[PDB]
């Protein structure tokens, strides 16, 4: 589980497109760091917005902020463990889905 | 005059080729819609599922809007309604004979 938490943690530091990282929040909702703004349009302000949230393991809840990693060593805190993996399961599930949509939104207006 | 007007309704054809070629990528968003309501009214899936297909529909109505705003041909919006039957904006006239009252008006309504 430690080694598969820190392959999480290095595909979320390291994901880039155009050395610009992705997934480390910077495009977030709430993020002060920058805005990613597309430019879908002929004219002065026809942009748009586009929202990646941050995709570290500690927004997963994968590992705590003081950097203890989600353990299994017994029976009892693994049962529970299920729950977070379950929530991480599904902000990846939704974030897979934005970003589907902006997918086939784009492909509309290119189409157009 | 003939020949002026010959231009000018080749002209006008220009203007209504590019408006309805605006109006089908719109068609084709609402028919998509229209496909993930219908997959939606099954009871097989939860609040979850639906919130994430609603993300899509929002984007897809972000998306109308945004051709219904940025549609443009010669510096002018056509489908924000400023050509409509009851249009208090502005009225727009083909002239397309070689006299003073030879001319048609044609109507775009609001399709924001």
């Amino acid at each position: 589980v430690s080694q598969l938490i820190d392959e999480v943690d290095r595909i979320a530091s390291q994901a880039e497109f155009n050395k610009m990282n992705l997934l480390q929040g910077d495009f977030a909702r709430g993020s002060r760091a920058t805005s990613m703004w597309f430019h879908i349009g002929p004219n002065m302000h026809q942009r748009e917005r586009v929202f990646i949230a941050t995709m570290t393991a500690r927004s997963l809840n994968l590992k705590g902020q003081s950097g203890e990693l989600l353990s299994l060593s017994t029976a009892d805190k693994s049962n529970d463990a299920i729950g977070t993996l379950d929530a991480a399961l599904t902000r990846i599930s939704k974030q897979r889905a934005n970003l589907g949509a902006y997918f086939n939104r784009l492909e509309h207006a290119a189409k157009g | 005059g003939l020949r002026q007007a010959e231009r000018n309704t080749e002209d006008g054809m220009s203007l209504i080729q590019t408006t309805e070629g605006f109006l089908q990528e719109s068609n084709d968003i609402i028919q998509r819609i229209r496909t993930l309501a219908i997959q939606s009214s099954n009871g097989i899936y939860t609040e979850e599922d639906r919130q994430m297909i609603q993300v899509e529909v929002s984007q897809l109505i972000d998306e109308v809007d945004r051709i219904a705003s940025q549609a443009e041909f010669n510096k002018m919006n056509l489908l924000q309604g400023d050509f409509a039957r009851g249009s208090r904006a502005t009225s727009m006239w083909f002239h397309i004979g070689p006299n003073m009252h030879q001319r048609e008006r044609v109507f775009i309504a609001t399709m924001t």
